[PDB]
């Protein structure tokens, strides 16, 4: 029981670790979108003004 | 200052002057060979061949490659997007396909070379200086035009050297004979037109991107066909390159040429640096319009390797770090690890399409099954150089594997000395 | 003859300004560039003030000059319609671009009107079956209903929308329409030569036969024909829906190109952008053209369109705006495609108004119900067993896991225009046999087959004669020892007069590509024009 | 339909006909606040007035905001949804209940459009995608 | 919230009395603000506030 529970959980470290290093990338690509966004947003706003 | 007016839309010289020419994205050489002689000048903005001045997709073009001849079947008229991350091979794969036409085109006859366009849109103009030393040490810059505006050029340059490259492309689409059109960094020129159109005060979309930024592609892709009869029946295959950001494809110039192109070339970065080259992604790659534009025999030979390729992705990264073994799939897993290293492939060595075959044979029949995983790359080196070259020309000329030919080629297949073992 | 002529006032890519002196066209009327290399027809987009009109062009623009006389037609773009559309193709502006001569027209239509309206609309909610088993169970289609495919490049919403063609359109009695807006031109003239073959689309003194209609304004065209040819599209069906009385099918691969052209236009009309960067007038383009497409009091249209998402993202605005234009929408997913699983449908975000218990029978409706009941289960644990794995859930739910696992395998389906490249041959499903089909594997009736039994297989009979073939296999393996004897004195030959058999091809030295080139003189110095326009070189100043 | 009464500025019609629908019914509604009877309005596609209001303020020159709306599009919803009200008994004691339906993208509930009739609104009636799935109809969280 | 604001500060100041100011969502003065700073001819600022804010 201890044995095959020190697999199950090395098995949960690597799922978690590519559950997170998925995860990480899908973050960085909404933080690129998001600047992004806003950014032309103001961009938008102030070209209807000057 | 003043501008004078050349009284003519922007125009590239075109023709069979530019073969042997490293050019800008204008027209004029940088090489410094003098100008451009047997050449005339044409539009780089033509209309792209409409429904009528087309047809069916029907001969093959060979990569060289090993696992996109075999895997991913490329026909003449085709666009295919090799897609991949940053040094994953994307190159590696496009300029094995412009070598082995040289190899081809000295014993094709005349009206079925191919003639092969490399434009280098966004490059070190280092590298693609050393990529002309290459094409001139193997005899490839013959039979190639190389368009490159570098990462130094102006961005309307870079905008307009994969158009400038293509209309020096259609030259041989337009005369019946056949071209090979290759934008190394399908997304740079977008990157120089988004820099364009963000200069002119454009209003940005989705990543900044303008809106016409597929119409900056489909308008450049749409030019790569293959040609009806009554035009000559010339065909143009395209090969865009997309660089993707840790491997998402799910971008937006990414997802544009997906779009456009008939099939894909996914190079996997995992498999690059787990020794796998070419590491072309099996299971994403595509393309279903040269899959009837395939050689015959080879059609026969690699319906088996991705069917086992298929079963083999079934028992993927859980043979036993998952949970357990069940060892009755021991024997495909010791056979997609062998059609795994069968499709490696050293650079600048592209094999003709007759000894692909064979190769692929003698491992999805099971001539390799002794012959253990660290050695197969020597044995079919060893399966090609030990069996007769007699059965490569009747495997060439008859165009399939004929019901006589795998009788003695069963019978060579048998008598070769596989290393270990 | 100086009136009713306007000239070029300045060009903006495909946004042409032309200056009418007299008297300006009306807002959507067609114009006419005289002295162009191509046919150049504007389309009056806005009147600008001061003379002059904004207009979208239907070709390139191209060596148009700021002086150029632009004729007012009086009149929008008219196109040919009626029966001797049949068997044409047609682009943006109704030119016959198939080479069979001039299109042999009942009438000439202008491709701009307004919607049927409330009292022109009929409620009849019945069902079309495609033989597709996530389509004809999860989300049914109306027979006179908009059918929207929206999907993310390479999902395969084009081999879809074939298969729909394969399986409805030969069932039809109607006319079909194929308005293709914005897709590769490769795949115009691929289904233009799959209609030839099967009869759809006859040539020559035949063509009166003819039961399909090709309009096609292809990604090689520019953003002004991209806009206008799925209005194009419909006024060949608006024809047969109101004056013949048909019922039509309509085909539109891709109605985000119309979207996505109205959006290359916009930036140079002068207006303020919208969300991510479309234009502000999204809804407004897109339901102007939708509500054409309707099943009115004298004919209806079942309309099939592919919708483009264009990052995979769905809640992008020109997607989310068609979504409350349709009846059946059949969301198709990258990730489902990449399991394999084909038609990649989602199972878990495609909707239909017709999966209602009194419209489809509450015996049919009760088993897709079903289905999603457990596919959304199957949802809700997919990160235990990842984190976790399988062996962490209650043996309640691993029988949740287990047929959930098969039944979206036994959505997956082949298909006869997959037979191609796939090799498997296509299967029609009925819809008695996907109802019987999916009652099984919920009830628990196939908890003996493995999982695999249920991919690419039509009917709940294929899954049977599939579990015994994997079975049969796995004892083939101690099946028989084949050996292949006494053949080298029957039929084959040898090696060596093999080689002596074949043909020899004569391989050319001196390629010869000077043949028919007629190369002319580029000189060093860059040739010009002066002031009285004669080439001469550049002068020596800077 | 003996009680109801049906204001729909559709898809096909401009952009000031959808903006000024949910005035238009609301003012049809107000007529049984305003005389001591009781309405209940359903602005359905809220969401949609929005997008309609947007353009025309966009297509007037009006500079843009968050989503590219315009800065006033709270006040849109905020003046529109106050008129439905319980009148006192010397205004005759009628009422008025209104239903606004806002559409979300992907469950983002923190939208520009959604956030603000969350906060003008009294209650709100949350129908998630992931319980409509489960058999949970109505999908009430 | 200037209006309700100067009846407390009356009562502070000349009244010279302890005064409680209960203002329910001062979130809606700057977002009244924000409202016209676009057409006050303001550039917006972050997320969609006046410069000002
Ligand atoms: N089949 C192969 N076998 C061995 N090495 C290979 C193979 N294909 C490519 N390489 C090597 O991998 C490296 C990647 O370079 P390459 O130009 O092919 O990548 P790339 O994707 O074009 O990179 P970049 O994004 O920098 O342009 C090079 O060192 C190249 O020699
Ligand atoms: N029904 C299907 N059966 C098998 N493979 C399919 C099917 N539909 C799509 N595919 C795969 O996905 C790709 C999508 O092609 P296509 O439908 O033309 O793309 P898009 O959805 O961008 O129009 C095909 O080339 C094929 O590899
Ligand atoms: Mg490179
Ligand atoms: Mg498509």
């Amino acid at each position: 029981e201890h044995a095959s529970r020190m697999s199950a959980m090395e098995n949960s470290t690597k799922s978690a670790g590519e559950m997170l290093g998925k995860l990480t990338l899908d973050y960085n690509r909404k933080r690129q979108a998001t600047i992004t966004t806003e950014l032309i947003e103001i961009i938008a706003g102030a070209s209807a003004l000057m | 200052d003043l501008v004078y007016r050349t009284g003519q839309i922007v125009n590239v010289p075109i023709g069979p002057g530019t073969l042997g020419r490293v050019t800008d994205g204008l027209g004029q050489p940088i090489d410094g060979k003098g100008p451009l002689t047997n050449v005339r000048s044409s539009l780089v903005e033509v209309k792209a061949p409409g429904i009528i001045a087309r047809q069916s997709v029907r001969e093959p073009l060979f990569t060289g490659v090993k696992a996109v001849d075999a895997l991913v079947p490329i026909g003449r008229g085709q666009r295919e997007l090799i897609i991949g991350d940053r040094q994953t091979g994307k190159t590696a794969v496009a300029i094995d396909a412009i070598i082995h036409q040289k190899n081809c085109n000295e014993q094709v006859p005349k009206a079925q070379r191919v003639y092969c366009v490399y434009v280098a849109v966004g490059q070190k103009r280092s590298t693609v200086a050393q990529l002309v030393k290459l094409f001139t040490q193997t005899g490839a810059m013959r039979y190639t035009i190389m368009v490159s505006a570098t990462a130094s050029d102006a961005a309307p340059l870079q905008f307009l050297a994969p158009y400038s490259g293509c209309a020096m492309a259609e030259y041989f689409r337009d005369t019946g004979k056949h071209g090979l059109i290759i934008y190394d960094d399908l997304s740079k020129q977008s990157v120089a037109y988004r820099q364009m159109s963000l200069l002119l005060r454009r209003p940005p979309g989705r990543e900044a991107f303008p809106g016409d930024v597929f119409y900056l592609h489909s308008r450049l892709l749409e030019r790569a066909a293959k040609l009806s009869k009554e035009l000559g029946g010339g065909s143009l295959t395209a090969f865009p390159v997309i660089e993707t950001q840790a491997g998402d494809v799910s971008a937006y110039i990414a997802t544009n040429v997906i779009s456009i192109t008939d099939g894909q070339i996914f190079l996997e970065t995992e498999l690059f640096y787990k020794g796998i080259r070419p590491a072309l992604n099996v299971g994403l790659s595509v393309s279903r319009v040269g899959s009837a534009a395939q050689f015959p025999g080879m059609k026969q030979v690699a319906g088996t390797l991705k069917l086992e390729l298929a079963q083999y992705r079934e028992v993927a990264a859980f043979a036993q770090f998952g949970s357990d073994l069940d060892a009755a799939t021991q024997y495909v897993l010791e056979r997609g690890a062998r059609l795994t290293e069968m499709l490696k492939q050293k650079q600048f060595a592209p094999i003709p399409i007759e000894r692909q075959t064979v190769a692929v044979y003698a491992a999805t029949k099971g001539f390799l099954d002794k012959v253990r995983v660290q050695d197969i790359v020597a044995a079919e080196e060893a399966v090609i150089s030990q069996v007769n070259p007699a059965v490569f020309k009747i495997l060439k000329a008859n165009g399939k594997i004929t019901p006589a030919l795998d009788a003695h080629l069963k019978a060579e297949l048998r008598k070769v000395k596989l290393p270990g073992a | 003859p100086a009136i009713d002529a306007g000239y070029v006032s300045q060009v903006i890519g495909p946004v042409v300004d032309v200056r009418f002196d007299g008297e300006l066209p009306s807002i959507l009327s067609s114009l006419e560039v005289e002295g162009h290399s191509v046919r150049l027809v504007l389309e009056v987009a806005q009147h600008m003030g001061d003379n002059t009109v904004r207009c979208i062009a239907m070709d390139s623009t191209d060596g148009l000059v700021r002086g150029q006389k632009v004729v007012d037609t009086g009149s929008p773009i008219k196109v040919p319609v009626g029966r001797g559309t049949l068997g044409r193709i047609m682009n943006v502006i109704g030119e016959p671009v198939d080479e069979q001569g001039p299109i042999d027209a009942a009438d000439i239509w202008s491709i701009h009107r307004e919607a049927p309206e409330f009292t022109e609309q009929s409620t009849e909610q019945e069902i079309l079956v495609t033989g597709i088993k996530v389509v004809d169970l999860l989300a049914p289609y109306q027979r006179g209903g908009k059918i929207g495919l929206f999907g993310g490049a390479g999902v395969g919403k084009t081999v879809l929308i074939m298969e729909l063609i394969n399986n409805v359109a030969k069932a039809h009695g109607g006319f079909s329409v194929f308005a293709g807006v914005g897709e590769r031109t490769r795949e115009g003239n691929d289904l233009y030569r799959e209609m030839i073959e099967s009869g759809v689309i006859k040539l020559g003194a035949e063509r009166g036969n003819s039961k399909c209609t090709l309009v096609y304004g292809q990604m090689n065209e520019p953003p002004g024909a991209r806009a206008r040819v799925a209005l194009t599209g419909l006024t060949v069906a608006e024809y047969f829906r109101d004056i013949e009385g048909q019922d039509v099918l309509l085909f539109v691969d891709n109605i985000f190109r119309f979207t996505q052209a109205n959006s290359e236009v916009s930036a140079l009309l002068g207006r303020i952008p919208s969300a991510v960067g479309y234009q502000p007038t999204l809804a407004t383009d897109l339901g102007g053209l939708q509500e054409r497409i309707t099943t009115t009091t004298k004919g209806s249209i079942t309309s099939v369109q592919a919708v483009y998402v264009p990052a995979d993202d769905l809640t992008d605005p020109a997607p989310a705006t068609t979504f409350a234009h349709l009846d059946a929408t059949t969301v198709l997913s990258r990730s489902i495609a990449e399991l394999g699983i084909y038609p990649a449908v989602d199972p878990l975000d495609s909707t239909s108004r017709m999966l209602n218990p009194n419209v489809i029978g509450a015996e049919h409706y009760n088993v897709a119900r079903g289905v999603q009941k457990v596919l959304q289960d199957y949802k809700n644990l997919q990160d235990i067993i990842a984190i976790l794995g399988m062996d962490e859930l209650s043996e309640e739910d691993k029988l949740t896991v287990a047929r959930a696992r098969k039944i979206q395998r036994f959505l997956s389906q082949p298909f006869q225009v997959a037979e191609v490249f796939t090799g498997t041959p296509g299967k029609y499903v009925d819809l008695a046999d996907t109802i019987s089909g999916f009652q099984g594997v919920l009830t628990g009736k196939y908890d003996d087959l493995p999982e695999m039994a249920f991919y690419m297989v039509g009917d709940i009979k294929e899954v049977k004669e599939k579990a015994d073939k994997m079975a049969k296999d796995i004892a083939s393996r101690k099946e028989a020892d084949n050996k292949k004897v006494s053949e080298e004195l029957k039929d084959i030959p040898s090696l060596d007069k093999l080689v002596s058999e074949i043909k020899e091809v004569v391989i050319e030295e001196d390629d010869g590509l000077e043949e028919d080139f007629k190369a002319e003189a580029l000189s060093s110095e860059t040739v010009v024009l002066n002031e009285e326009g004669k080439s001469v070189p550049l002068p020596k100043k800077n």
